[PDB]
């Protein structure tokens, strides 16, 4: 296997309609299990919409691994996606 | 299967659309405000503080808001923070000759988000593309459509 | 002063087609080089054939002219301005549905823009 | 909890939405009618969330001169005066 | 036993649906994908 280097990355810089849903889902689960919230709350209660508030400001961990059909994969920071 | 949209209003709403956007309609202040607030109902949905209106189409000898102004008013209250108004030109379902010989209604034209001429019917909002609601879906994103 | 028209008009035909309320009237006047066809609320401001006008489209309605003159006031955007067939312009003013189309020879119809209007019709 | 102020009220308390409990159009429409008779109001239109429950969303926005709660109070007083005028004329009619 | 994530877990309350929970709707036969959607629930009183 290979971990494609940061200099040359051929995948789409857009946060695909799917990576957004799963990033928000897993961040919501994490925050639901007593994880650190990286952004000031204004009184919102649902352990998910907090993740929406995090993603609106791009203050979220959890880089994603995009698995190309070769078997290789890219490592994209969620700050790095568009 | 095809781009043609599938959601959209049905029988009663669209007949009352032909009857509301028609140009022989007129409202006093009370009916305008009341009908608008029935349409918006912000509190159950949220996100908005105070409802804003238009000036009246006619002002003397009695002040009267017209129907197309109610449609423009709804569009004005649902405009996002900073997106310029909608502007569009598209044929409507009720053919132009039914209203008059060389009638003007025919085809809805509306610039910067105010219904300038034309009436809304099954082609405008409903299971028909390139109308009002589909263009709102294109400009202002789905959750606003 | 922001007045954009002062022309006196005279009506020639009225209809009143499938509408109990507003009726389209055609009111060619001047030296026939001013072709105006608008709609009016024919329930609260009636007009017959050959009734005289005093039509002005202003920009801001702030003057004693509002109170003294302007027996009937509408309001609306002018959405299409064209110059066709000649040095002769045609303006289409919408009033929230009740349309209006005024054809004038690029003078006395110069100051027209694409903004709001405040039409004033006093008999 | 008869009357409460919904979470959409402006800080100046000028654009506020009372929610009258256990009422339907019977009072809503009448009070809206009387409130419109007030010059200093810009907007007044009532609704109903869902006919299953008895709650009436009200809504009153006014010019900065007078807040909205004073408008609602004056309007209710005027509607009471109207009811009293009607009952006086009615009672005086028949012996 | 000596596998210590039992201190990190939270106490899970099973809660009822409420006015924001997203609960799928469907209809058999579900031919094409717009036939199984997910609506927000609003909880009305009274009717069955």
């Amino acid at each position: 296997g290979k971990a494609v280097a940061k200099e040359d990355r051929t995948t789409t810089p857009y946060m695909t309609k799917y990576e957004r849903a799963r990033i928000l889902g897993t961040r919501a689960l994490q925050i639901s299990m007593n994880a650190p919230v990286l952004v000031d709350l204004e009184g919102e209660t649902d352990p998910l919409q907090i993740a929406m508030k995090e993603l609106a400001q791009k203050k979220i961990p959890l880089l994603v691994r995009r698995y190309l059909p070769d078997g290789s994969y890219e490592d994209w920071s969620v700050a790095e996606l568009i | 299967t095809s781009g043609d949209p599938l959601r959209g209003l049905i029988q009663d709403h669209v007949v009352m659309g032909v009857w509301l956007t028609c140009k022989d309609t007129f409202y006093t202040r009370d009916e305008y405000q009341q009908l608008l607030f029935q349409a918006l109902k912000p509190d159950e949905t949220g996100m908005y503080g105070r409802i804003k209106t238009l000036p009246p189409a006619i002002q003397r000898p009695g002040i009267y808001w017209t129907g197309k102004q109610i449609i423009s008013s709804v569009l004005l209250n649902l405009k996002p923070s900073d997106r310029p108004g909608l502007n569009l030109k598209s044929k409507a379902k009720v053919p132009g000759k039914y209203w008059s010989p060389d009638s003007e209604e025919g085809s809805v034209l509306f610039d910067d988000g105010e219904l300038l001429c034309g009436i809304l019917d099954k082609s405008s909002f409903g299971a028909s593309a390139f109308g009002l609601v589909h263009s709102v879906h294109e400009l202002y994103g789905p959750d606003i459509a | 002063e922001s007045v954009l028209l002062d022309e006196i008009f005279t009506v020639t035909s009225v209809d009143k087609q499938k509408y109990q309320r507003v009726s389209r009237i055609t009111a060619v006047s001047g030296q026939n080089d001013m072709n105006l066809t608008l709609d009016i609320n024919s329930q609260i401001y009636p007009l017959e054939k050959d009734a005289t006008f005093s039509l002005q489209i202003t920009s801001n309605l702030n003057s004693p002219d509002l109170k003294e003159a302007a027996d009937y006031i509408m309001y609306g955007k002018v959405y299409r301005v064209e110059e066709a067939k000649d040095e002769k312009v045609s303006v289409y003013v919408s009033f929230g549905g009740l349309l209006m189309a005024i054809e004038g020879s690029h003078r006395k119809l110069y100051r027209l823009s694409l903004d709001h209007v405040y039409l004033l019709l006093r008999r | 909890e008869k009357i409460i102020i919904l979470p959409g009220h402006s800080a100046d308390l000028t654009s506020v939405t009372f929610q009258i409990q256990k009422e339907d159009h019977t009072l809503g429409n009448s009070l809206r009618y009387v409130i419109m008779k007030n010059p200093e109001v810009e907007f007044c239109g009532y609704s109903i969330p869902h006919p299953s429950e008895a709650k009436m969303n009200f809504r009153i926005q006014t010019a900065p001169s007078t807040t909205a709660v004073d408008v609602l109070r004056k309007g209710l007083d005027d509607l009471i005066d109207l009811c009293d005028a009607v009952t006086e004329k009615f009672t005086e009619q028949l012996p | 036993y000596s596998y210590s994530r039992l201190i990190n877990t939270n106490k899970k309350v099973y809660r009822h649906v409420r006015n924001g929970d997203m609960l799928i709707l469907n209809r058999q036969p579900t031919l094409h994908k717009p036939s199984m959607m997910a609506h927000k629930a609003r909880i009305l009183p009274g009717e069955k």
